[PDB]
Protein backbone atom coordinates (compact mmCIF):
# COMPACT_ATOMS: atom_id res chain seq x y z
CA UNK A 1 0.00 0.00 0.00
CA UNK A 2 2.77 2.32 0.70
CA UNK A 3 4.38 1.59 -2.47
CA UNK A 4 1.16 2.53 -4.60
CA UNK A 5 0.93 5.33 -2.11
CA UNK A 6 4.60 6.33 -3.48
CA UNK A 7 3.75 5.62 -7.11
CA UNK A 8 0.53 8.05 -6.59
CA UNK A 9 3.03 10.84 -5.05
CA UNK A 10 5.41 10.97 -7.78
CA UNK A 11 3.34 10.94 -10.19
CA UNK A 12 1.54 14.09 -8.67
CA UNK A 13 4.83 15.66 -7.86
CA UNK A 14 5.54 15.26 -11.51
CA UNK A 15 2.67 16.91 -12.41
CA UNK A 16 3.42 19.89 -10.31
CA UNK A 17 7.05 20.41 -12.04
CA UNK A 18 4.76 20.32 -15.33
CA UNK A 19 2.76 22.70 -14.26
CA UNK A 20 5.28 24.93 -12.64
CA UNK A 21 7.60 25.01 -15.35
CA UNK A 22 4.91 25.69 -17.84
CA UNK A 23 3.95 28.72 -15.47
CA UNK A 24 7.50 29.62 -15.78
CA UNK A 25 7.86 30.01 -19.42
CA UNK A 26 4.76 32.47 -19.78
CA UNK A 27 6.54 34.17 -16.84
CA UNK A 28 9.81 34.22 -18.96
CA UNK A 29 7.75 35.69 -22.03
CA UNK A 30 6.28 38.47 -20.04
CA UNK A 31 9.40 39.35 -18.32
CA UNK A 32 11.01 39.68 -21.66
CA UNK A 33 8.10 41.90 -23.01
CA UNK A 34 8.56 44.23 -19.69
CA UNK A 35 12.68 44.46 -20.44
CA UNK A 36 10.88 45.76 -24.24
CA UNK A 37 8.91 47.67 -22.76
CA UNK A 38 11.34 49.27 -20.54
CA UNK A 39 13.32 50.22 -23.49
CA UNK A 40 10.84 51.85 -25.24
CA UNK A 41 9.78 54.06 -22.05
CA UNK A 42 13.76 54.57 -21.58
CA UNK A 43 13.57 55.90 -25.74
CA UNK A 44 10.89 58.23 -25.16
CA UNK A 45 12.31 59.83 -22.49
CA UNK A 46 14.84 61.47 -25.24
CA UNK A 47 13.83 65.19 -25.54
CA UNK A 48 14.52 64.90 -29.74
CA UNK A 49 10.93 63.00 -30.20
CA UNK A 50 9.14 66.28 -31.05
CA UNK A 51 5.69 64.69 -30.79
CA UNK A 52 4.62 62.00 -33.55
CA UNK A 53 7.58 59.67 -32.71
CA UNK A 54 6.40 59.70 -29.64
CA UNK B 1 21.41 103.30 -48.58
CA UNK B 2 23.34 100.38 -50.35
CA UNK B 3 24.67 99.59 -47.37
CA UNK B 4 21.89 99.07 -45.45
CA UNK B 5 20.02 97.54 -48.09
CA UNK B 6 22.65 94.58 -47.95
CA UNK B 7 22.20 94.77 -44.22
CA UNK B 8 18.15 94.20 -44.27
CA UNK B 9 19.25 91.61 -46.46
CA UNK B 10 21.34 89.89 -44.06
CA UNK B 11 19.38 90.58 -41.51
CA UNK B 12 16.10 88.33 -43.13
CA UNK B 13 18.54 85.81 -43.44
CA UNK B 14 19.49 85.58 -40.00
CA UNK B 15 15.69 85.40 -39.47
CA UNK B 16 15.24 82.82 -41.87
CA UNK B 17 17.90 80.69 -40.22
CA UNK B 18 16.77 81.08 -36.70
CA UNK B 19 13.46 79.72 -38.09
CA UNK B 20 14.39 77.28 -40.54
CA UNK B 21 17.12 75.19 -38.66
CA UNK B 22 15.43 71.86 -37.68
CA UNK B 23 16.28 68.58 -36.71
CA UNK B 24 13.44 66.53 -38.46
CA UNK B 25 10.72 68.84 -37.60
CA UNK B 26 11.78 70.06 -34.39
CA UNK B 27 12.86 73.19 -34.23
CA UNK B 28 15.79 74.29 -32.34
CA UNK B 29 17.45 78.33 -32.75
CA UNK B 30 12.97 79.33 -33.22
CA UNK B 31 12.96 79.52 -29.53
CA UNK B 32 10.11 76.61 -29.06
CA UNK B 33 13.13 74.43 -27.65
CA UNK B 34 13.46 75.30 -24.47
CA UNK B 35 14.72 73.31 -21.94
CA UNK B 36 14.84 69.36 -23.25
CA UNK B 37 16.00 66.48 -20.68
CA UNK B 38 18.16 63.71 -22.37
CA UNK B 39 17.87 60.68 -20.42
CA UNK B 40 21.68 59.52 -20.97
CA UNK B 41 21.66 56.72 -17.80
CA UNK B 42 20.26 53.41 -17.02
CA UNK B 43 17.34 53.31 -15.08
CA UNK B 44 15.35 56.93 -14.62
CA UNK B 45 16.74 59.67 -13.22
CA UNK B 46 20.50 59.71 -14.78
CA UNK B 47 19.66 62.17 -17.14
CA UNK B 48 20.51 65.59 -18.47
CA UNK B 49 19.34 69.19 -19.52
CA UNK B 50 19.69 70.94 -22.74
CA UNK B 51 19.07 74.72 -23.23
CA UNK B 52 18.68 76.16 -26.34
CA UNK B 53 17.80 79.72 -26.83
CA UNK B 54 16.50 81.23 -30.13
Amino acid sequence: AQSRGLDVAMRNANDGISIAQTAEGAMNESTSILQRMRDLALQSANGTNSASER
Amino acid sequence: QALNEESVALQDELNRIAETTSFGGRKLLNGSFGEASFQIGSSSGEAIIMGLTS
